[PDB]
């Protein structure tokens, strides 16, 4: 799929992490969660599991079986709650990264979150990338798995 | 047989010192927050249960709201300080969260005045040493049981509150099941 995703790369991807830093927009904590199970993919099947060899893409199945997945509720759980709130949620300003592996500070500049209380299209930003992050997941479970 | 650690609590990796017996944290500006205490009052439910007349502090966060919240925040190092609270919470959490009727300090201000605070016996404390100390050490004990969200909470600095290690489909049921991993963590 790398064409698709090379132009999703190419096209796709930083029409993402600029068109916010170019209107210089602050993100939300779930935001770079989505980010990443999204930059996650984006390299995460190019220098991936498609590859760069495009034999055996079945390892790149389970890099969207189970990401593209995340990316779902990443989302979804994040939109569930616009108007619909929740008592045992929260609402934070900072992030995490387990494993030792540190998101955050490798790159301050985009890892980062900024926790607080507009308009894209029709819509606004979260639902717009369900728009997407369920778009880019059935019409992708399709054809491969 | 049955308390699970990551679970119904999480216990902290740097614990603090000095720390109060238990400290929810919350901010008037979580849709959550407000579901927390304004909707399940588990704030009370754990007081309720709560061991022999325990501290069941509650401190307010700055994150949220910018600038606003950091007075409403100094707003309610006051309501601690004097302090009406019980009073001023319900109205403020009405005010700003719900209505978007308050628009910075004197708004807060008001909501004092009108709620049987003298006037400006409210900021006869609200620049009393008092009350920066009292700010101040509700920003330190944030930073210092490393937070990040809020709703929050931590029995006598040494556990995280997981809310999540319980029933999330029933009501009724999680509150008391909140309430009570209370009892338990304290006499621990
Ligand atoms: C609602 O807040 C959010 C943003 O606002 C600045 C984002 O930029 C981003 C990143 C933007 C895209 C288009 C992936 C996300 C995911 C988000 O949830
Ligand atoms: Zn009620």
């Amino acid at each position: 799929a790398w064409l698709l995703m090379a132009f999703t790369a190419l096209a796709l991807e930083l029409t993402a992490l600029w068109f916010q830093h170019v209107m210089l927009l602050k993100p939300c904590v779930l935001c770079i969660y989505e980010r990443v199970a999204l930059f996650g993919v984006l390299g995460a099947a190019l220098i991936g599991a498609i590859a760069p060899k495009t034999p055996l893409r079945y390892v790149a199945m389970v890099i969207w079986l189970y990401s593209a997945f995340r990316g779902v509720q990443l989302t979804y759980e994040h939109t569930m709650l616009q108007l619909y709130p929740s008592p045992f949620a929260t609402c934070d300003f900072m992030v995490r990264f387990p494993e030792w592996l540190p998101l955050d500070k490798w790159v301050p500049q985009v890892f980062v979150a900024s926790g607080d209380s507009w308009d894209f299209l029709g819509l606004e930003m979260p639902q717009w990338l369900l728009g997407i992050f369920i778009a880019y997941l059935i019409v992708a479970v399709l054809v491969v798995i | 047989a049955q308390y699970e650690d990551g679970k119904q609590y999480t216990t902290l990796e740097k614990p603090v010192a000095g720390a109060p017996q238990v400290l929810e944290f919350f901010s008037f500006f979580c849709p959550h927050a407000y579901q927390f205490e304004e909707v399940l009052h588990i704030s009370d439910n754990v007081k309720k249960k709560l061991p022999e007349g325990v501290k069941m502090t509650k401190y307010h966060v700055n994150f949220m709201g910018g600038d606003l919240g950091k007075d409403l925040t100094q707003a309610w190092a006051v309501a601690m300080a004097l302090g009406v609270e019980d009073k001023v919470t319900v109205p403020l959490f009405e005010g700003v969260q719900k209505t978007q009727t308050i628009r910075s300090a004197s708004d807060i201000r008001d909501v004092f005045i009108n709620a049987g605070i003298k006037g400006e016996e409210y900021d006869a404390a609200w620049n009393s040493f008092v009350v920066k100390s009292l700010v101040a050490q509700q920003e330190k004990a944030a930073a210092d049981v490393q937070l990040r969200g809020v709703p929050a909470m931590f029995v006598n600095g040494k556990y995280q509150l997981n809310p999540q290690g319980m029933d999330t489909s029933n009501m009724d049921v999680f509150v008391q099941q909140y309430a009570d991993t209370v009892k338990y963590l304290s006499e621990k």
